[PDB]
RNA sequence: AUAAUAGUAAAGAUGAAAUAAUAAUAAUAAUUAUAAGACUAAUAUAUGUGAAAAUAUUAAUUAAAUAUUAACUGACAUUGAGGGAUUAAAACUAGAGUAGCGAAACGGAUUCGAUACCCGUGUAGUUCUAGUAGUAAACUAUGAAUACAAUUAUUUAUAAUAUAUAUAUAAAUAAUAAAUGAAAAUGAAAGUAUUCCACCUGAAGAGUACGUUAGCAAUAAUGAAACUCAAAACAAUAGACG
């Protein structure tokens, strides 16, 4: 079951910003690699800021890195990743959404096919 | 069918109605012989065999190929600003159906209510089985046959 | 069981595929290995979803019940059927 | 299969069309008639 | 509106008062009605065949009349879902009238944008006097246009001598091209000949457009004025 | 039933509630023990 | 009957061509997916450490 | 039989169409076959139309796309400018050639784009034009400035020698009232089937 | 709601006023900072979806869902007494929860009076978890199913057309024809017909009493008679009236 995520990550470090993320991205995908998965694609996503000062438990933040893990599993891994994101400090929001593949089994990132792109196959060419 | 006879007679009063010429009816033997009397006695201008879409010009056998679509075109009559074929009431309801001898249908033919039934009109029509043979009541009693009255048209 | 695939899929059939592709393009080795694996976690029952697992249950059903291979509106086949989803 | 679908239907056809060929074509074999050329067709192919 | 019986049937609505005495003397058009009766059979008419085209409305194809696999590849061995409706409304509500020239005409005026500029009379001298040898395009009562092109590609397509349309469409449009050439340049050389032999045309057509926009300009001009003085104020 | 028909039956049902209330400490006394 | 068996079996291979296809694509697509760590890490490199392509909209 | 002579007659030949009979944007070409009456006829307010049309219309020439509609009225314009706007390129006598190296497509599955000129000028461009006078080689044409020029029933890129500071500046958005005469010096035809005029103003 | 900041005499309320956990113990307004519950702005049309109750912040899981084709089954269907399950709001029994709202109660107004309408405190309740109960203007005041009948305009989806055209289908929604109807009006049903179930037979008395069953209970279902009238009811009409 292919599901996207999005995960918009702490930025403490003023310099050095994405390492935060990038050690992020690197567990996650640890993790669903070790529980039968298939992470597809790693959009990151500008530092961009956020809308409105969103607030973490006894933190505050205006700006930080966003980025999509595509990634395939099983729906408990899912909910499980889920459940981690939610519980660690250096995420401010997290969203994974499912990408429904009965019609196609390659399928890009929901950016992706907002350009033109609907299969990985595209993006590579 | 029963049930199936009363549906094409109420098409065939609501088709009057509206005075369409030529009319489609579903393909069976007794509905078939229903027609053939109409058309006969001069209800009917028309009885002719065809498909769902319209009758056809030349024969077509029927088979399971066909049977599905298939259908029978019926041409009602007007005369004077007027329709031939008024009315199409069946007299043998599905729930309660009614079996006379030729006695009882002798009766009905010279003005006696019978079973309930308003003894046949002046300009009427008593379509009567026999045998699964649909008839004239006048001729079911010539014949002398104990049947099911079917319906009635005027 | 451990080597059962989703979306209409036979585990021997789609290694056989894998090894026609891999030949044909050597006519016109651990990474190749790595791919497979990935297809066969992507196509996995246990990671997909249980609709699959149900529909490939309710094909087994009709291949017992079916009283040639052509039917699939035998009484007893429906019958089959309906107790999967039961 | 598909090719001994076609075949069946284009020899019948041609079978329709040609009254004379058909008589000789059934005393060869050995509505009605129609039926019986079909089964000799479906016997040859 | 239901069927009147009472517009129809007025003879007998008389016979039956001279019949009474109600109506001592016979009215004028009694016999004449007698003689001539109305139609007063209202009925809906089915109709089998598009004028137009030459389409069956009533036929349907059978299972057995498509014996060969469909696209797709597939062999029909049943009816369809649309072949067991009863299709009756299709007998009895009117053909859509569908011409081949129609689609000409549209392309024609797709690619002469300028062509709809030049003005049509539509209102029909005797249509049965005419007789058109399209062999040639300038007939003598029609005048030249798409219309004129299209009638000389229908009667190519009709020949053979063109078997395809297109082809025939192409060489209508070449024979309307050289014609049309030629009575610009007859205008062009009748408007040189009136000046040297010194005639005199009083009003030239862009001079009486430039009229034509003064006088707007001019009534714009006031208005604009007063605009300002309110917008100011 | 109009509204005003409706009205009687309405004023009905609140004069038997009321009479349910009155004698709610009687029917306890008859309910129990017979 | 030969037809109707024809008809059912034709749909039947369409189908599996179809998911052959589908297969085909994945394998072809999957170079860029990921099961092992090394792999992971080396995507991970790809998308921060260039500090290039950063999906953001102006 | 009826249905053939349908087809041959007068509004059959008539191509349809349903393109606002109001449209505010660029109008490069003419939208709607433009239809005279006689005189006669309007007086008996006949157009040959399904219906009559109302009194009130005094003009001969109209344009329509509905010959019935469900609000009981044909759906019509009475008006046909086009006409006069080619009539008034005829006499600038200015020939369209393609600047680009192309041959006439007038000489030698179906193409929708307009073949060459839209049918504003069959005219071709090699000829002189005598006079009393002489033979002409620049072309008199007045017209408007705006601000580009409208030069009869065409808008037209303009240029000069300097620009004159006494007729622009006396009346700076108000240059359309004065009439300022103009040698036009070619015409070209674009992809979208814009005529994109060259004039010179003359003083 | 609490706390801090700075700041000054009113604040809050109403038709106008007061009473109050309001305010010279320093409020209200403002700016911050914590916590707590409960609700879900736009999109929205309840369009649609659901058997009906219902159902619009987001995501995931599991379940169910549309159309057209292909193949198969071969009348296996319809309706459905009894029966079964679900069933708004209020109510009740436990155990949490309790910001706002708010029966009751108390207080202030209003008023001749004011057990009210308005204002203030505000308990049950409203919230969740597990149940009970099985009623509402639970309404489209219209039981379910099938065959059929004249038009138009709107959308929605399907197919073909040579992706954007004008076409063929369905589906819904809105105007109608006919037909029906006490009329209002219904309009593919309140039409033409067939099938099956539920229910009605003057008004009061009465969905009351007695009885029985079910419920923790409130109650729910079942459901009479005497007595008394020539009444009682609906659609529409024309007034008078507001
Ligand atoms: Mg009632
Ligand atoms: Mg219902
Ligand atoms: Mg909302
Ligand atoms: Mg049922
Ligand atoms: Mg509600
Ligand atoms: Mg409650
Ligand atoms: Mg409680
Ligand atoms: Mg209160
Ligand atoms: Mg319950
Ligand atoms: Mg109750
Ligand atoms: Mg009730
Ligand atoms: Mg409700
Ligand atoms: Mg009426
Ligand atoms: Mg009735
Ligand atoms: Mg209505
Ligand atoms: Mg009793
Ligand atoms: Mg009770």
């Amino acid at each position: 079951m292919l599901y996207e995520l999005i995960g918009l990550v702490r930025i403490t470090n003023s310099n050095a910003p994405k390492l935060e993320a990038k050690e992020l991205s690197s567990t996650i995908g640890k993790l669903i690699i070790q529980n039968r998965g298939v992470v597809r694609d790693i959009v990151p996503m500008g530092i961009r800021y956020l809308p409105k000062i969103m607030k973490k438990d006894q933190e505050k933040h205006f700006r930080a890195y966003h980025f999509l893990m595509l990634f395939d599993s099983s729906a408990a891994v899912q909910s499980e990743i889920l459940r981690t994101l939610k519980k660690d400090p250096r995420v401010i929001r997290s969203s994974i959404v499912k990408v429904d593949l009965d019609k196609q089994l390659d399928r890009a990132s929901s950016l992706h096919r907002s350009l033109g792109k609907k299969s990985i196959l595209e993006l590579v060419n | 069918s029963l049930v199936k006879l009363a549906n094409t007679c109420a098409h065939l009063q609501n088709c009057s109605k509206v005075r369409v010429a030529l009319t489609s009816i579903p393909y069976t033997k007794l509905q078939l012989q229903f027609a053939y009397n109409l058309y006969q006695q001069g209800f009917l201008s028309s009885l002719q065999k065809g498909s769902t879409m319209g009758p056809d010009k030349d024969f077509v056998e029927v088979t399971p190929d066909n049977i599905s679509t298939r259908r029978l075109w019926v041409g009602l009559k007007y005369r004077d600003n007027k329709p031939v074929l008024s009315s199409c009431k069946l007299i043998s309801k599905p729930n309660s159906r009614i079996h006379l001898p030729m006695e009882d249908m002798k009766k009905l033919c010279s003005g006696v209510t019978i079973r309930n039934i308003k003894p046949l009109q002046p300009g009427e029509l008593i379509l009567v089985r026999a045998h699964n043979n649909i008839m004239d009541i006048n001729e079911a009693i010539s014949k002398k046959l104990d049947g099911e009255v079917l319906c009635r048209v005027k | 069981e451990p080597l059962v695939l989703s979306k209409g899929y036979n585990i021997e059939e789609v290694d056989k595929f894998l090894a026609a592709i891999e030949s044909a393009k050597r006519e016109r080795i651990e990474k190749l290995e790595d791919r497979r694996e990935a297809i066969l976690r992507i196509l996995s029952m246990r990671n997909s979803e249980n609709k699959n697992a149900i529909k490939m249950a309710v094909e087994l059903a009709r291949k017992e019940f079916e009283r040639f291979p052509g039917d699939t509106g035998s009484s007893e086949v429906q019958a089959a059927c309906m107790t999967v989803r039961i | 299969q598909r090719s001994l679908i076609d075949r069946i239907q284009t020899r019948l056809s041609e079978l329709l069309s040609n009254d004379l060929k058909c008589d000789q074509f059934l005393k060869d074999h050995g509505n009605i008639k129609k039926n019986l050329l079909r089964k000799h067709v479906m016997m040859d192919m | 509106m239901k069927i009147q019986t009472n517009a129809v049937n007025v003879l007998q609505r008389t016979s039956a008062y001279l019949k009474s005495g109600l109506l001592k003397e016979t009215p004028a058009w009694y016999n004449v009605v007698a003689s001539i009766p109305p139609s007063t059979k209202f009925t809906r008419e089915p109709r089998f065949k598009n004028p137009s085209n030459g389409h069956i409305i009533g036929k349907l194809v059978d299972v057995t009349e498509q014996p060969h696999a469909n696209n797709k590849g597939l062999y029909k061995t049943r009816p369809n879902s649309s072949d067991k409706r009863v299709g009756v409304k299709r007998l009895y509500r009117p053909p859509k009238l569908t011409y081949v020239e129609d689609r000409l005409r549209s392309l024609f005026y797709k690619q002469h944008p300028w062509e709809l500029s030049r003005p049509k009379i539509l209102v029909e001298n005797e249509i049965g006097d005419e007789n058109y040898d399209w062999s040639h395009m300038l007939q003598i009562g029609r005048p030249l246009d798409g219309e004129s092109v299209i009638q000389r590609t229908m009667y190519l397509i009709k020949t053979k001598q063109y078997g395809d349309m297109v082809e025939a469409y192409d060489h209508a449009r070449y024979e309307f091209y050289a014609l049309r050439m030629q009575e610009e340049t007859e205008q062009q050389v009748a408007l040189e000949e009136a000046e040297m032999f010194g005639s005199l045309f009083g009003v030239s057509a862009i001079e009486h457009g430039i009229q034509k926009e003064q006088e707007v300009l001019d009534v714009w001009e006031k208005k604009v004025v007063e605009e300002t003085e309110l917008m100011a104020a | 039933d109009s509204v005003m028909r409706k009205r009687k039956k309405k004023m009905k049902k609140h004069k038997l509630r009321k009479r349910r209330k009155r004698e709610k400490a009687e029917r306890r006394k008859l309910s129990q023990g017979r | 009957k030969l037809k109707r068996n024809y008809n059912r079996s034709l749909l039947n291979f369409q189908a599996h061509k179809k998911k052959l296809n589908e297969l085909l694509n994945l394998y072809h697509v999957a170079n860029e997916f990921i099961v092992t760590e090394s792999q992971l890490l080396k995507k991970i490199d790809k998308v921060f450490n260039d500090e290039t392509e950063e999906f953001t909209d102006a | 039989t009826l249905a053939e002579l349908l087809g041959r007659s007068r509004i059959a030949q008539v191509a349809n169409n349903h393109k606002p009979l109001t449209y505010t944007g660029k109008k490069f070409h003419p939208t709607h076959q433009i239809i005279e009456t006689k005189p006669s006829t309007l007086y008996r307010q006949e157009w040959g139309l399904k219906s009559a049309i109302p009194s009130k219309i005094k003009s001969r020439y109209l344009v329509y796309n509905d010959l019935d509609t469900l609000e009981r009225i044909t759906t019509f314009e009475p008006r046909g400018g086009t006409q006069w706007n080619r009539l008034r390129f005829q006499e600038m006598g200015v020939p369209i050639v393609s600047n680009i190296g192309r041959q006439n497509p007038f000489f030698k599955k179906f193409n929708t784009e307009i073949i060459g000129t839209g049918g504003l000028s069959y005219s071709l461009p090699g000829k002189l034009k005598n006079s009393p006078n002489g033979v002409i080689q620049r072309t008199v044409v007045p017209g408007r400035i705006l601000n580009l020029a409208a030069i009869g029933g065409f808008v037209a890129d303009v240029v000069f020698f300097q620009s004159p500071p006494s007729s622009f500046n006396s009346m700076g958005d108000f240059i359309r009232m004065k009439t300022f005469l103009f040698e036009i010096l070619e015409a070209s035809m674009e992809k979208n089937g814009s005529v994109s005029m060259h004039a010179r103003l003359l003083e």
